[PDB]
């Protein structure tokens, strides 16, 4: 099933996770036919540890929609934010 | 196809 979750990540000065995807992007390893932005890796001692996991789909960040966002715009937005970023993610959950 | 290139932020 899926779960929508609000996550606060404090930049120090990075978020400590990697992403793939976006409109115009080269995809992702989770939902390959989906244009979304997905968390691909979370630094184990970084600011997102215990909060984000690979597979999490970013659908909003600091109130900006990440639904069907272009890849470069998504990257640049996440990099432009300062201090805390409030994410909305969609996480798949085991049956 | 996706080939594993992700972007750290």
């Amino acid at each position: 099933g899926s779960m929508e979750i609000r996550v606060r990540v404090e930049k120090d000065p990075e978020l400590g996770f990697s992403i793939s995807g976006g409109v115009g992007g080269r995809g992702n390893p989770f939902r390959p036919d989906d244009d979304g932005i997905f968390v691909t890796r979370v630094q184990p001692e970084g600011p997102a540890s215990k909060l984000l996991q690979p597979g999490d789909k970013i659908i909003q960040a600091n109130g900006y929609s990440f639904i069907n966002i272009e890849h470069g715009q998504a990257v640049s937005l996440l990099k432009t934010f300062q201090n805390t970023v409030e994410l909305i993610i969609v996480r798949e959950v085991s049956s | 196809e996706y080939l594993g290139l992700d972007v750290p932020v």
